[PDB]
């Protein structure tokens, strides 16, 4: 026993971990066996991960630990397989710590629909992944229909959409700001050529932005107006889906 | 070898079906010829084997027509022959 | 089709082999790749992947001395001569081999990284981090598969209990065990890319045909086409 | 890792057996009584058959290691195809000797004086040059298979002129198709050496000493240099099925027992399979010290010691215009330790005997520019093959 505490101490200071660093990784560690605790760190460094990140989200899940140690290899190498490595974890893990516990199939058939159903090239779902952790958790049917929204009703191409963030926000939010500027007339479909007889608003200041400044910038309306206009669309969006 | 119609409707499409058993390898020991045989069989043959207590009981009480494995046959032969001599 | 692969020698020589062109045809006479014929006639010169080759009677540990490095038609990389003990066998140089150079190949881990010279073999184990890297295998003996054009460098970014990571120039990842070997350094022919062909006629002369005329919009298009939904069916397509 | 030669072109397994010869106590009916295949039969199996008669038009070898002359250790053998990696340091240590650049002065000094000239020297010499490569046959371009050989018959027939003044040169000859061969030891390794080719030039009467007792006893001091990465038996035939034997190629009696000069030629139209210049003067410095060695074994016995007398053998090499002249003596025949007496050899690299022949007149803008004939052509080369060649006798 003392010579295992020994040679993980040797291993971690090697590893580049302080010795205020290795102590709290033992206090999170809960009954996980000590050659279990010293490969998972191993592979998460061999992932590309700092100290500091990795004694973060460890503290903040503490129940990565009681994990067999042959499919974090798998998912290891399956996280490297599709482009995500050094830097880019620490974000996708952040924002999703359940990213190791879901099985592969829910991420691979995903990334299938992406790149695939949506057309999306290689980089670029390497980007919303990054830059969007939050599309792994819901279904495809939501997703699939929120990127065809944008496509065709707002007529704004792939490195625009994958460089704006566009699909981490809520689709119930995007439809009220789209439909009412379209039914103010500040937003146009762009037509099968591709022109547009008004200069469409950036889609920087449609989502990004506050309401209050979203309907002082653009929509040029009352704030009681939009409320109205969202009981509105509201009930439209029920009765449709009631209807289909 | 047949013809399935699509959604089991009679007005859709015609389309050719092919059905296959299911093929596992298993080893098998024969107390008449004391020989282990390493021969592809189905989940059918093993329940024979079973209500017939016997891979010799099975091979010599089944008939050629059920059998349908010249394997099978060269099997009863060898062990009868063993029988009679 | 009465197809013969000329890849039947079995055993290793530093003759120049002679060798016949498929022309993007498989073994049943039907083309499986375009853009593939002709060319000028070509010597294959077996190339030995495996550095760490001990000969018979020997094991261990050899330096290994450099005869000649000349131009290889079959690859952009340039191949050496090198010869050891009893014996002569192809490999690839890097950027600085030329002829009276000795190359030491091991296999030795060390405690401590050994000082890394171009052109030596040494385990991912016993070499310093962040060192140019060429000629890796995936597994211990399996022989060099990556790295192998001419002017491409990986580089060593960290070993974790008996593991390493090499950076492809693709600029992936890959994982292999410190008892894998490797080659220090880049490989030669760095100005290949630069190279200018200056005529269509030069491009023939490399064994290359031509592209298809077709113009190839629907299969572009095919690859890039989408299918809306029916609450978007009607957003597709809005007349000007 | 990667093994050479794919899975289709390989040999095909045969087809499995059938299950009817896994019954016991069952005869397989197969189709072997009607001498015929049929493919609703059992397929036969077949003893193994042997001829039973010796057929030297189907005769099979018995296998390597059941052959009368096997041996387990290995011996690396010089043959006249052999080009060694390191040329003349890798032979010098091979043979155990110091090299001495220039021809010996004695051998030298039978030219300087001009009574031993050939009258019309020059004239003779260019003339024997434009035959061997312009006037030799129908065709204007000869080959380097046609003319190296003639061009050393024809020199060696100008030098043998000379009988008029020197009827010493009565008492040599020139033998073709002679072979030789030759053991010894390095260092505990076995080697051998099997001369070829060539013509062997014979005579009555051993070459006379060239060195002194006093030069002899300096090649102590003299150290033989190392190629550690190399190995020196490198670019050798290596056999583990020989026979140790020492031969001077002729039976006990013949009338030109001791070897005056060999001459080497490397007639071959490929640069490629032309030997290098270093690897060519490795080849005759290996081909002198067989000779010497045979001869030294011969008449001195098998026992490796100091010779009282040494033998000196001469050596000529060329492929037709660039020439190489070497002197080799051999002082001693224990060569399995490096320290001690060491032979001598004296060698003269890269004596051209002209730089450029023109088959075929240059013309430029209807302009002769080069007219058919050698270009720069150098008479000190024929004065040391002359010199060669009247050694001993003159
Ligand atoms: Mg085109």
């Amino acid at each position: 026993g003392s010579l295992e505490l020994e040679r993980v101490m040797s291993s971690l200071l090697d590893m580049g971990f302080s010795n205020a660093h290795i102590n709290e990784l033992l206090s999170v560690r809960r009954g996980a066996s000590l050659q279990q605790l010293l490969d998972i760190i191993s592979e998460f460094i061999l992932l590309g991960l700092n100290p500091e990140p990795v004694c973060v989200v460890l503290k903040k899940s503490p129940q990565l630990l009681k994990l067999p140690i042959m499919q974090m290899r798998k998912r290891s190498s399956y996280l490297q397989k599709l482009g995500l490595g050094e830097g880019k974890l620490k974000r996708v893990l952040y924002c999703c710590p359940e990213i190791f516990t879901m099985r592969q199939q829910d991420i691979n058939d995903t990334v299938r629909l992406l790149k695939e159903k949506c057309l999306f090239t290689v980089q670029q779902v390497t980007k919303i992944l990054h830059s969007c952790p939050s599309v792994l958790r819901e279904d495809l049917g939501q997703l699939e229909y929120k990127f065809q929204y944008a496509y065709f009703r707002m007529g704004i191409k792939h490195p625009d959409i994958v460089k704006s963030e566009y699909l981490q926000y809520s689709l119930t939010k995007i439809k009220q700001r789209h439909i009412y500027l379209e039914r103010l007339g500040r937003y146009q479909t762009p037509d099968k050529k591709g022109q547009t007889q008004i200069p469409n608003p950036l889609l920087k200041d449609i989502l990004r932005v506050s309401e209050a400044e979203f309907l002082a910038r653009t929509a040029c309306t009352s704030v009681e107006e939009f409320q109205v206009f969202k009981k509105l669309l509201a009930r439209e969006e029920e009765e449709s889906e009631s209807s289909t | 070898l047949g013809q399935i119609y699509a959604n089991n409707d009679k007005l859709s499409k015609r389309l050719k079906k092919v059905w296959k058993p299911q093929l596992f390898e298993r080893e098998f020991y024969s107390e008449i010829l004391d020989k282990k045989f390493t021969v592809t069989v189905t989940m059918r043959t093993l329940d024979l084997i079973d209500e017939a207590y016997g891979l010799d009981f099975y091979i010599l009480k089944t008939p050629k027509e059920d059998l349908c494995s010249k394997f099978g046959m060269d099997l009863k032969r060898g062990m009868l022959l063993r029988l009679a001599r | 089709a009465n197809f013969v692969s000329w890849k039947s020698r079995t055993k290793y020589t530093i003759t120049p082999v002679k060798m016949r062109k498929s022309g993007g045809r498989d073994h049943t006479g039907r083309i499986r790749v375009h853009g593939i014929g002709g060319g000028h006639k070509q010597r294959y010169r077996m190339i030995d992947f495996l550095r760490f080759r001990p000969e018979e009677t020997k094991s261990g540990p050899f330096e290994e001395k450099v005869i000649q490095v000349r131009y290889d038609p079959c690859r952009s990389a340039d191949i050496a001569l090198v010869a050891g003990g009893s014996r002569k066998r192809w490999i690839i140089a890097t950027e600085n081999m030329q002829a009276g150079d000795t190359i030491l190949n091991s296999n030795h881990i060390g405690r401590m990284a050994v000082a890394a010279r171009e052109g030596d073999a040494h385990p991912l184990g016993a070499l310093p981090v962040g060192t140019l890297i060429n000629n890796v295998e995936s597994e211990p003996g399996r022989g060099a598969q990556y790295i192998r054009a001419a002017g491409t460098c990986g580089v060593l970014l960290r070993k974790v209990n008996g593991t390493a990571i090499i950076q492809l120039p693709s600029k992936r990842q890959m994982q292999v065990l410190e008892t894998c070997v490797a080659t220090v350094g880049r490989v030669s022919n760095v100005d290949h890319n630069k190279r200018v062909i200056g005529k269509a006629g030069r491009n023939r002369w490399l064994g290359k045909r031509p592209n298809s005329g077709r113009w190839h919009r629907k299969g572009g298009w095919a690859g890039r086409k989408i299918r809306p939904l029916p609450p978007m069916k009607s957003y597709v397509k809005l007349p000007s | 890792a990667y093994e050479w030669g794919v899975r289709s072109t390989r040999k095909s397994e045969p087809p499995p057996l059938d299950r009817v010869y896994e019954i016991p106590g069952l005869e397989p009916i197969t189709f072997a009584g009607k001498m015929h295949f049929v493919p609703w039969l059992a397929r036969p199996i077949f003893p193994p058959w042997d001829r039973g008669y010796k057929d030297p038009r189907f005769y099979r070898s018995p296998p390597l290691h059941e052959h009368p002359l096997y041996k387990d250790q290995a011996c690396y053998i010089f043959h006249h195809r052999c080009r060694l990696l390191e040329g003349v340091k890798q032979a010098l240590w091979l043979t155990k000797t110091k090299l001495i650049e220039g021809l010996p002065e004695k051998v030298l000094s039978l030219v300087d004086d001009p009574r031993n000239h050939i009258e019309n020297q020059d004239e003779c010499v260019l003339n024997v040059i434009s035959h061997a490569r312009l006037w030799q046959t129908t065709e204007e371009i000869p080959k380097r298979e046609t003319y190296c050989p003639v061009i050393v018959d024809n020199l060696i027939q100008l030098c043998k002129s000379q009988i008029l003044k020197h009827p010493s040169l009565a008492r040599r000859i020139c033998v073709q198709n002679s072979t030789f061969s030759a053991t010894w030891n390095r260092e505990s390794l076995l080697l051998q050496v099997r001369g070829s080719g060539g013509a062997r030039l014979s005579t009555k009467d051993p070459l006379p000493t060239i060195a002194s007792r006093e030069e002899i006893e300096a090649t102590k001091n003299h150290v033989l240099e190392t190629f550690y990465p190399i190995s020196p038996i490198i670019d050798l035939h290596e056999c583990n099925i020989y026979d140790v034997k020492n031969d001077t190629g002729f039976q006990e009696g013949y009338p030109y027992p001791y070897p005056h000069t060999l001459y080497l030629l490397d007639k071959a139209n490929l640069r490629p399979h032309r030997l290098q210049p270093d690897q060519l003067r490795a080849k005759m410095i290996l081909f002198a010290f067989g000779s010497a060695l045979a001869q030294a074994r011969l008449l001195y016995g098998n026992d490796a010691k100091v010779l009282e007398q040494p033998v000196v053998v001469q050596s000529v090499g060329t492929d037709g215009r660039v020439f190489h002249f070497l002197v080799f003596q051999l002082n001693t025949t224990d060569l399995d330790c490096n320290e001690g007496v060491k032979n001598l050899a004296w060698v003269d690299s890269d004596q051209l005997l002209y730089q450029h022949f023109w088959c075929l007149p240059v013309i430029k803008k209807r302009v002769v520019v080069e007219p058919v004939g050698p270009v720069g052509f150098k008479p000190e080369t024929f004065r040391k093959f002359l010199a060669l060649y009247l050694h001993g006798a003159a």
